[PDB]
């Protein structure tokens, strides 16, 4: 079936950007082929971004060192698209979807296109179901709901990737298909992430879409939109996980600052006019395109959801930079991680004083909503009372009482790595803390008290854990059946231990 | 579960291997087919066909 | 009136027309796609010989370098009438709700209009009945005047605007236009539609009495830039009919950001810290059509997201240049569950003078501010000294100030999701009466937490006696 | 319309080259043909004139491998 | 082949070639230059009409327009093999030591090779003992993992690298490769030759097991821009055949700076602070080849220069994500004569995890960071008001923090000229024991002056006892 295909000649190839001369009737985001020639047995695709007059400057998805001036290019009518479906679960792929873990070809039957309009206006629904991160601070004070965009913003090394990976790990039996998109991340670091996920068996519901540092800026540019397409298909059609049809997806953009840097590179190489901090004009548009596709569809449109967890690193905690402010404005919440808190022992290192979750209580179980209000208020009061704790010695036991209780709660939030706590665990611990059952415990021993109380709760009384978990959704969580046999367990642990 | 997943991965590897080898041997077949009886106007007919 | 596309660089399209049929500066371009759907692009610059540079207002992922372009002759025309009431539109005036399209019989008007002349300005200024105690008392809300909710995140700006729409639609008979400038789809679409389809009149819904124009954040910068003018046209229709109208603009900060993006993409030289050269005039074109004409008045309530606490940032600065009243939201107040988290101090208004609101309103509103400024200097003393009682009468002043601070909170009907409390509306006369009675001494002999979420002082007394 | 190109595995078609040169006048007029060998190409159907091409000799095989894989 | 020079912009030479014989993107074109010696330029961009833009990688300040340019047709190929051991090379792979040239039989490999695939990455990691207290405790090095030392100008990056080489380059169990890019030709090399030929592992010097490529600062931008890749090509051959490689690259920042200068001359639009738009891509192309794969391991140990004391500069900012262990050298600490100068709070490591480095090591390091943090928080309080307004426990933690700061100081064998004290090799176990004892309360009575330039805690106790 021979057919005419429009072609053009490469007239200038530079730092991953090729000028293609005559490619009339080419669409503004096509895939241009660069068919194989002598010395190159494969085809190097490219995205035709700049449709200028008598010249089409196309970025190259691969190494351009094999592309030579005068080479031929065929304008494939297809837009950029990736393979999507059930077969990707547990596979590391590049943004084009070609597997890179060397475990065999990706089995698929549908190829959703990346760069899709957002799901809709009236097609969404209010975020209600929680995303149990497994971290007490996030799950209690900055909750994340299914279909919410929650930014994880911090310094160069504070625990952003650790927080995201713990979130991914905690979705073991929660009917979530996590997606980890690595953008500009070094290959061995993505290997470390994949090893961590495989060690905890979290790679049976996870898709890794990696565009590492050496890979061309074009591949990193489409790195989050791929993977976002996979999450879109998971929320719209669903994939079979543990024998249950899961229509909830969680997508983690390892570093959107690196994505913005890649887009800046490909824009400056295309000679597009710069903007603030030398970024192109439509970088907010880029990130809003990416992050508005994460939604919680209503029952008419399937009822699925796609939760996004963008990650951004700030230079010297400069939140007011261009990309950090763009994505702070875009997202429905922020998780600020600070190095000062990280070194001070606050191991999650969240800055609760400024971190915000605009979904708020709606993204929590009714038990968490009923238990965490007192926590949030007491922590806010303690944060207001800062200097007095640390060297004012002339305080009554009214200021000092709040100082003590706030220190109790802050030590309670100190959590190790790779040890997520299910919802009933956090409910029980926060119930113990906020009902004055923990007051007599000294400050440094509270982490051990929490760990020991959990061990006692796994072993001594699993029935109370089951009882908490069964009725965590009722409007009035502290039911007398639950208040009894939970306060009783707390008293038993208090008397038996110490 | 992982044993079955690796079994189907091995099946996919074998299917890719045999599918690729079919073409890699068809390369020899078609090359030799065009080598001896390569005097066919069909090619030129296809060039003029458009 | 047909040309061709020359260049497509991102969301900026360069199209060549015949020499004598060049589109005007802000004309629509309307690139036609296959299935009858189209791509309306707004011209921005006439350059060269028949070449026009236009902003996409759409994807531009499906276009070639030879597609015909259908100049419309006029600017982006938007439906206006009774038929645009109770619907949801995008920047181009096309409905984005599930209902059917707007019929041709509905009048269309150009998005770009001149503001009222200096003669038409109505200098008579009178308070606009809000319903929220802290807004009605500390920062009274002008009729036909601009007000801005300032604050960072989790401060309550969008929810406060939502409450304003619901209250003024229910208790008053007031229409409203909502301009979702750079609108989050989660927030704007299915939390505004849902909680205004729940706020209900008698056989009528608040959603049915309001217009909503959502230029969402996923749309290109041009759509976010001109959605404000779309909403202004919608409101200006009703203003011309004589009805008092209440326009709402969500995060005019995002309007400024969209303007900056458009200017950067258009090749204009950057101004100040990379922002557009035409910043003040772009804001003026929008903010000067909102004014009190003799026939009618568009009253506006804008939300402004201040990054960190930077009021020197261009968007808050330009808004402040264009404001009448200022409402400042603080995260510290909100985290203490005083959810209408207005800061009494640092929340100003030019209406708060004895002549306009009244002598009693001015007196009772200036007392609270003083009382509270005293507490800001004594909250902290009672913290350090460990001694609440070491105060001759400042212990009474502190108690009264704490009662007042707890009293500013108010259960919102649109916040029934968050707290599950019915929404209480408090007229301004009731607000001044309640705070005057509290300052008189009736507020004493009632412990704290009875002023927490109550409408009137009468509601506080009823809660106390029960 | 101009700057033609015809590449095939077996070059030196003699008169056929001239026949191609004279028969490529079907669209518009004169063309400047250039011939290549490209040994990895099993069969020759590539003809380019202006900004269009036609080839289904390696590409029928390419469609086959896309089908099977 | 047989092109002509069109333009000469700095070290960026524009050359026109025949339409059908244009060089590829990274081919090496040569100007004859007369006198029997040639100038090897590396192509960077293929312009229109067989026009290419090439980076001179040489003096290029005596050559005219219209000069003949010869296209070699292959990228810059450099020798690899055991023949490169104990030799010193240019960016081009031409030896610059007195010994003879590398014979043709030695394999030549291109310097522009694809990095190892994801499948080839080696995740295995274990502590690499260095003998330096602050490095071994706060940011333990990984065997086969990338680490870099960040610091300004006066702080001790090069002295740290030299002590590190003197410590670990004797028990190599393999070869090593050194790459002082844009470094001083005084200390960067010809003073490291002296110590690498003075050290004798076993009948063979450390130099005899070392490949060495310089491209020192004196060189023009192209040499500094491609010397890193030349050194990586030298090291990759030994990695691929299973030999464990120690890789020392100096001031990766001069690699980035040379890239910036070349990009400015190339007409690219500057990104951020005058830096090249292709900063991240060049950085990744260099650093993804620095990886320990399944076949063999490379224990890279880089140095990075931060413009002045700026740590938010784009070059170190891009470096930080390309590492397993980060070390930050502060000007303020060095000015206090705490010369190892590593900031414990700004220094981290991936293998500072109780499963890998040990539970006691992890506990001690985390406590030594918590205590260090407390002091940084109370720094201003101490600065203006004074030490007495702090609580008793805050006062104790401040004094312990100052003792810890003084205790990270360590004399080095290579730094014996500055501090007269002899060098001290402190094993990681002794470091952990010493800091655990210091935190436990032992040594509280000792004045802080006795923790300065000592080894393990036993040396501090001995000094105090000798002082009575
Ligand atoms: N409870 C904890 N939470 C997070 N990180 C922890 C915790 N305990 C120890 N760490 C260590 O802190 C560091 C956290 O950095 P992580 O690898 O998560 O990436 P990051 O801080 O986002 O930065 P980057 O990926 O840019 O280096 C890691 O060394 C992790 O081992
Ligand atoms: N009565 C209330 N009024 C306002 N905000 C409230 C109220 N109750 C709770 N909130 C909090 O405000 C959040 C909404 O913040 P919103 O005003 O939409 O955005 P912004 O942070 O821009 O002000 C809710 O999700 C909840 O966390
Ligand atoms: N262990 C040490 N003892 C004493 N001085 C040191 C030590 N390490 C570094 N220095 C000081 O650092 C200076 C050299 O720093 P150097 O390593 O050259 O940094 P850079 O390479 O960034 O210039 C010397 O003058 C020396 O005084
Ligand atoms: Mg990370
Ligand atoms: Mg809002």
């Amino acid at each position: 079936q021979p057919r005419q295909v429009n072609v053009g000649t490469v007239i200038a190839v530079g730092d991953g950007v090729a000028r293609l001369s005559g490619l009339d009737q080419v669409v503004a985001s096509e895939i241009v082929e660069f068919p194989p020639k002598a010395g190159r047995n494969e085809s190097i695709y490219g995205i035709a971004l700049n449709l200028e007059q008598d010249s089409v400057a196309a970025i190259i998805l691969g190494d351009d060192e094999t592309i030579e001036e005068g080479d031929m290019v065929t304008s494939t009518g297809r837009v950029i698209s990736v393979p999507v479906g059930q077969g990707l679960l547990g596979r590391v792929v590049n943004p084009l979807g070609q597997p890179i873990d060397g475990k065999g070809p990706i089995v698929y039957e549908k190829t959703r296109p990346i760069e899709r309009i957002a799901p809709g206006v009236i097609t969404r629904k209010s975020v209600d179901t929680p995303v149990q991160t497994g971290i007490i601070a996030i799950d209690a004070l900055i909750p994340i709901g299914r279909g919410q965009r929650e930014l994880i913003i911090g310094d160069r090394q504070t625990g952003k990737t650790a927080v995201a990976i713990d979130t991914i790990l905690n979705q073991k039996g929660q009917g979530m298909v996590c997606i980890y998109v690595a953008i500009g991340q070094r290959r061995a670091q993505v290997a470390q992430v994949v090893g961590t996920l495989e060690r905890f068996g979290a790679m049976e519901y996870t898709i890794v879409v990696s565009a590492t540092a050496s890979e061309s800026a074009a591949l990193q540019y489409i790195a989050p939109y791929a993977g976002c397409a996979m999450g879109e298909e998971i929320m719209e059609n669903g994939v079979m996980l543990n024998g249950q049809l899961v229509k909830d997806a969680l997508i983690v953009y390892d570093d959107l600052s690196k994505h913005a840097v890649a887009y800046r590179q490909v824009s400056l190489l295309l000679r597009r006019p710069p903007g603030r901090e030398a970024y192109p004009g439509d970088v907010f548009y880029l990130h809003s395109r990416l992050l508005e596709r994460a939604a919680r569809l209503n029952e008419e449109y399937g009822g699925g959801s796609l939760t996004a967890l963008p990650v951004i690193e700030t230079q010297a905690n400069d939140v007011s930079a261009y990309i950090p402010t763009n994505v702070i404005s875009i997202t429905d919440g922020q998780i600020y991680l600070e190095s000062d808190l990280f070194n001070a022992g606050q191991r999650p290192a969240l800055n609760v004083g400024i971190s915000v979750s605009r979904v708020g209580g709606a993204a929590q179980t009714r038990a968490m909503r009923a238990v965490a209000g007192k926590l949030k208020g007491e922590l806010a009061q303690f944060r207001d009372l800062a200097a007095f704790a640390q060297f004012a010695s002339d305080l009554d036991a009214t200021t000092k009482a709040q100082i003590e209780r706030g220190q109790r709660l802050q030590e309670l939030l100190k959590q190790p790595q790779y040890q997520p706590l299910p919802v009933e665990d956090q409910v029980a611990v926060l119930y113990a803390a906020t009902n004055n059952y923990l007051d007599d415990v000294p400050v440094p021993l509270i982490t051990k008290w929490r760990d020991d109380f959990l061990a006692f709760l796994r072993t001594a009384h699993p029935e109370v854990r089951k009882l908490i978990y069964d009725n965590r959704l009722d409007r009035k969580f502290p039911t007398p059946e639950v208040k009894e046999a939970l306060e009783a367990a707390i008293k038993e642990f208090k008397a038996t231990s110490n | 579960a992982q044993a079955e997943q690796e079994r189907i991965r091995m099946l996919s590897e074998a299917k890719s291997q045999i599918a690729d080898l079919v073409t890699l041997t068809a390369s020899r077949v078609l090359g030799a087919e065009l080598q001896a009886r390569g005097h066919d106007a069909l090619i030129a007919e296809s060039l003029a066909a458009l | 009136a047909k040309g061709v596309i020359q260049e497509i660089i991102g969301v900026v399209i360069r199209a060549k027309f015949p020499e004598d049929e060049v589109p005007e500066i802000y004309n629509a371009i309307e690139i036609p796609l296959g299935n009858g759907d189209r791509l309306v692009c707004e011209v921005q610059q006439q350059l060269g010989n028949g070449v026009v540079k236009a902003v996409a207002m759409g994807s531009t992922d499906g276009l070639r370098r030879g597609l015909e372009v259908i100049d419309t002759g006029r600017p982006i025309a938007v439906p206006v009438g009774p038929a645009t009431l109770g619907r949801v539109f995008n920047v181009l005036g096309d409905p984005i709700d599930g209902m059917g399209p707007i019929g041709p019989e509905v009048e269309r008007r150009p998005i770009h209009r001149d503001p009222p002349s200096f003669e038409e300005q109505n200098t008579q200024a009178q308070i606009f009945e809000t319903g929220i105690k802290v807004i009605d008392l500390i920062a009274p809300f002008t009729r036909g005047g601009k007000t801005a909710i300032f604050g960072g995140a989790g401060v309550g700006k969008t929810v406060v605007i939502q409450e304003l729409i619901a209250n003024i639609a229910k208790e008053q008979s007031g229409f409203s236009v909502f301009a979702g400038v750079g609108e989050r789809s989660r927030e704007g679409n299915d939390l505004i539609h849902e909680m205004k389809e729940a706020r209900i009149d008698e056989n009528t819904t608040v959603f049915d009495k309001t217009v909503m124009v959502f230029g969402q954040m996923n749309e290109p910068p041009g759509a976010r830039l001109r959605v404000g003018l779309t909403a202004l046209t919608m409101a200006e229709y009703f203003r011309d009919e004589g009805r008092d109208i209440l326009l709402f603009i969500d995060n005019i900060f995002r309007f400024v950001q969209a303007g900056s993006e458009v200017s950067s993409l258009l090749g204009r030289m950057p101004s100040q810290v990379g922002y557009q050269p035409t910043l003040g005039t772009e804001m003026g074109e929008l903010q000067e059509r909102i004014t009190s004409t003799k026939r009618g008045s568009i009253t506006s309530m804008q939300a402004v997201y201040v990054p960190a606490d930077d009021y020197t940032d261009p968007a808050p600065a330009t808004v402040f240049s264009h404001l009448d009243a200022t409402i400042s939201l603080e995260r510290s107040i909100a985290e203490r569950a005083i959810f209408p988290a207005v800061d009494p101090l640092a929340s100003t208004s030019r209406i708060l003078d004895p002549n306009i609101v009244g002598e009693e309103h001015y007196r009772v509103a200036q007392e609270v501010k003083r009382v509270l400024q005293r507490y800001k200097d004594l909250k902290d003393i009672i913290a350090i000294l460990g001694m609440e009682e070491l105060s001759d009468e400042d212990k009474l002043t502190v108690q009264r100030a704490r009662k007042i601070e707890l009293f500013f909170s108010q259960p919102f009907t649109v916040a029934q999701q968050f707290t599950g409390r019915p929404g209480k509306y408090v007229p301004v006369k009731k607000t001044v009466e309640s705070f005057a009675r509290l300052l008189n001494g009736e507020g004493d002999h009632i412990p704290e937490s009875f002023f927490y979420m109550q409408g009137d002082f009468d509601d506080v007394l009823a809660a106390y006696e029960a | 319309a101009v700057d033609a190109s015809v590449t095939s595995a077996i070059e030196l078609s003699a008169e056929q080259k001239e026949r191609i040169t004279r028969e490529l006048q079907q669209r518009y007029g004169d063309v400047h043909v250039t011939y290549h060998v490209d040994p990895t190409l099993i069969g020759g159907l590539i003809i380019r004139v202006g900004d269009q091409v036609l080839d289904n000799s390696l590409r029928a095989r390419l469609s086959a491998i896309q089908r099977v894989l």
